[PDB]
């Protein structure tokens, strides 16, 4: 890693690339989350960039994610229940 | 008692890790700038002569 | 330090038999104001390597049982769970499912497989992707099979994708497979989102393996 | 600093040294003369660019 | 003193078959630059390998000239003809035809083959012929060297042979690291070839070369000790010098504690013997012929 | 069919340095050569240097001894610069014992049988007065490079010297043009060393060469 320049070209504010790399990182270190692309022993915050340079991940897609991995939680709490 | 292991551990941690690198005089906003360290023998700190 | 002969055992007279450990020695003490909260230090150093002896005396009284426990750490490739009684149990990631994470606040249950030589103790290491993991996990559902009325031999199950199990009967009006599944698979949903979403599947045991 | 006067140095030239008015088959040859001491540094020559 | 780190090379990351970048490590400090540069001139400067050396056109005198119906000018044929890359058999010249009247580029497949003659690239462009009443035709000789000759050293034209079949070398020694040792060399080669052979085999040849240039040139002893010789102090070793004993090979001949059916040792004496095992060295019931077990051999 | 370099003429101009021959040699080799045995030659050659002094009434390195004009730290500096050869042996421990008004010269050692001082008046301090007497015991031992003291003394009295084990002081080459064996465009490599008088000539030659042959056996058949 050198550059975060396509990592700005995909999420054009830059300050929002923090946000979203911060957020990615935080899932993928405590919540233990796997990372989208093969690492090379990588440290999060580089994976973090890695991933928003492949376009799979920027702030829709996370809420996309929590969104329907809080409605599965939920649904398992429901049907668990009745 | 710096062990013949935790060299390694350090190498493992400096890896993707910036550190901040200032001059005491600072007058302009690029006098704080982050790189990625590389361990040296000896007690100075190499900096990159362009920057 | 701790060496004597026979030959040497001739200055007191042959009483020396082959391989006693007898004392012929003294020692002391280290002292004062000083080494006595280094002898607190020590003396605490003693007791924890005794707890410790008990903690693997306690889990040696068990040697491994379906027993659940809470997630409290999360270390890498490894769960930290905590039982009851003061007890810790290390989750190893290689006995884990792959997309099933688990993570602090939720409880899991399994088959513990080391009590004996750890790690200062007996790190108590479960496995809960075995098949035996499942096999009291309907038993505590349907309570027939804990009492020899659902004939359960083989469990071929993969934890953390299709659970499917045939199970036999002694013909006296019980259908095994019903008391496994329930009201519209009631006790079947327990352990469809017990461990973790997996495809549990029950089978009729007709006779021999043929029908197997 | 040291870095212009060496593409300071690098790219002159005068006007008769050792190489003059041979032509060269692009850029990597011409490291190649250079190194082996069978051309001047700053000695004008026809190359082939692309 | 002589044993020093010898390396093995990592990896070689390689391009496109001809050309390569081949890493060495751990180097002793200082040698990656003696390698670096040893392979470097050898490479450089002294290969064996074929290339064409003279062409005669059939109807040009001259150097800076110009033939009816071709794009280029003859000084740029001459590059188009450096670039080519000749494999030969042991002939040490041969030569070569061109005679062709067509439309449109000349590539290497239109050159007369002749048997040794071997090209690494048919794709190659010599030139271009422009009309249909034109044709070309040359003597393109090919002859066998060991360098880099230029023209201007040497009906006839000249070409700037390049004998060796390398076109850029070049080290770039890093620094690594082992263990407890402290600063190293890594040596990092980069290179091309022209084609007539795989980077590997040029860095194995470039070795053998500069190596055929250098084959002109290329019992316990504690017990052996004195029982003087002890941790403690004179008096214990004095006891078993009682019987005449100076060396602890003889004091363990008597079996571990021999010595406690003679009055000579005394109390302390006893307790200096327990002591004196130190690391299991003395008095552990031993027996020999007489002096010497296998190691204490006459050499 | 390279033309391969075999030694030729050895001149023993003094007794420090000398001038190694190297004949006949392909034009490029003499360059290639020079500088490779050259950077071998100063880089890593076994020297047999000292390494540990104890001086009989000094504690510390930085005391004074009563009856010798030098410092203790002058004393050890003079060893550090002894030169002195080894023959059969990993280390060895040296004796010195002086009395009397005058030099301590380096030829007052109790030689073994087997060190050799290679320059017996060499100074190393100077007593300076009837009953003053300096007794020292001198440890020297092979080894390669430099390694000094804060790298590497167990009681107080052992005083540690930095080690230079290093043999050669100079090494210069200087190619030239060959004359007949009937063919021109050959080379001659002429080396003027500069040892202390450890180390022989043809030996580090041998040395330096073999070295360079065990460091390209990596990628060599």
């Amino acid at each position: 890693r050198v550059t975060v320049q396509d990592a700005v070209e995909k999420i054009g504010n830059r300050f929002d690339l923090v946000l979203v790399a911060a957020r990615r990182a935080r899932q993928m270190q405590v919540g233990g989350k796997d990372p989208l692309v093969p690492e090379e022993n990588d440290k999060t915050t580089v994976i973090a960039l890695r991933e928003i340079e492949e376009g799979l991940i920027n702030n829709q897609i996370l809420d996309v994610r929590e969104r329907q991995e809080q409605q599965e939680q939920e649904a398992a709490e429901l049907q668990a229940v009745t | 008692r710096e062990e013949a292991v935790v060299w390694d551990i350090l190498d493992e941690v400096i890896r993707e890790h910036p550190v901040l690198l200032n001059r005491a005089p600072t007058l302009h906003r690029l006098g704080i700038q982050a790189f990625e360290p590389v361990l040296i023998e000896g007690k100075a700190i190499q900096l990159h002569p362009l920057v | 330090t701790k060496e004597i002969t026979l030959e040497a055992a001739r200055y007191e007279d042959e009483s020396l038999n082959l391989g006693d450990y007898v004392e012929d020695q003294i020692e002391s003490v280290t002292f004062d104001r000083i080494t006595t909260q280094t002898a607190k230090q020590v003396i605490v150093q003693k007791v924890r390597e005794a707890e410790r002896a008990m903690v693997v005396d306690q889990f040696r009284e068990h040697e491994g049982e379906i027993i659940t426990g809470v997630v409290k750490k999360v270390n890498r490739d490894n769960i930290s769970l905590d039982l009851g009684n003061n007890a810790e149990a290390v989750i190893l990631r290689e006995d884990m499912l792959p997309r099933e994470n688990f993570r602090p606040g939720d409880r899991v249950r399994g088959v513990l497989y080391s009590v004996r030589p750890e790690a200062r103790g007996a790190q108590l290491f479960v496995t809960r992707s075995k098949p035996e993991m499942l096999i009291e996990l309907f038993r505590i559902e349907v309570p027939e099979i804990g009492e020899e009325v659902i004939e359960i031999k083989a469990a071929a199950r993969d934890p953390g994708s299709r659970a499917k199990i045939a199970v036999k009967t002694n013909d006296k009006r019980i259908d095994p497979v019903g008391a496994c599944v329930g009201m519209r698979g009631a006790r079947v949903q327990a352990v469809s989102t017990e461990l973790g979403g997996e495809r549990i599947d029950i089978v009729l045991w007709d006779d021999n393996p043929a029908q197997f | 600093q040291d870095v212009v006067l060496g593409l300071y140095y690098m790219t002159r030239d005068c006007v008769n040294a050792k190489g003059e008015g041979m032509v060269l088959t692009g850029p990597k040859e011409a490291e190649r003369l250079y190194r082996s001491g069978l051309a001047s540094l700053h000695a004008r020559v026809k190359v082939r660019i692309t | 003193v002589t044993e020093f780190l010898k390396p093995r090379l990592v990896d070689i990351e390689q391009v496109s078959s001809t050309h390569a970048k081949v890493t060495l490590e751990p180097l002793e400090r200082g040698f990656g630059h003696t390698l670096g540069n040893a392979l470097r001139r050898i490479l450089l400067s002294s290969m064996p390998g074929c290339a064409v050396t003279e062409v005669e056109i059939d109807g040009v005198l001259h150097e800076y000239s110009t033939k009816e119906g071709v794009q280029e000018d003859i000084l740029e044929i001459l590059l188009n003809l450096k670039g080519l890359a000749v494999r030969v058999q042991g002939k040490d010249e041969v030569i070569l035809t061109l005679n062709k009247s067509g439309i449109g580029p000349v590539t290497a497949a239109d050159i007369t083959h002749d048997g040794d003659v071997e090209i690494v690239k048919p794709q190659h462009v010599i030139c271009h012929l422009t009309d249909e009443n034109a044709s070309i035709s040359m003597r393109i000789k090919v002859q066998r060297g060991r360098g880099y000759v230029p023209a201007s050293t040497r009906g006839r034209l000249l070409v700037d042979a390049c004998y060796s079949p390398v076109e850029r070398i070049a080290y770039n020694v890093e620094a690594a690291r082992v263990e407890q040792r402290t600063d190293l060399d890594k040596l990092v080669i980069e290179m091309e070839t022209n084609g007539t052979i795989d980077p590997e085999e040029a860095i194995r040849r470039a070795a053998t070369i500069l190596a055929e240039q250098l084959e002109a040139f290329v019992f316990d002893p504690i017990l052996l000790r004195p029982v003087d010789d002890l941790e403690l102090t004179v008096r214990s070793a004095n006891c078993l010098k009682a019987e005449a004993i100076h060396y602890i090979g003889d004091l363990v001949q008597r079996t571990e504690v021999e010595l406690l059916k003679t009055p000579n040792l005394g109390k302390k004496s006893l307790t200096e013997i327990k002591d004196v095992l130190a690391s299991r060295g003395l008095s552990l019931g031993m027996r020999l012929e007489n002096w010497p077990p296998a190691s204490i051999a006459d050499e």
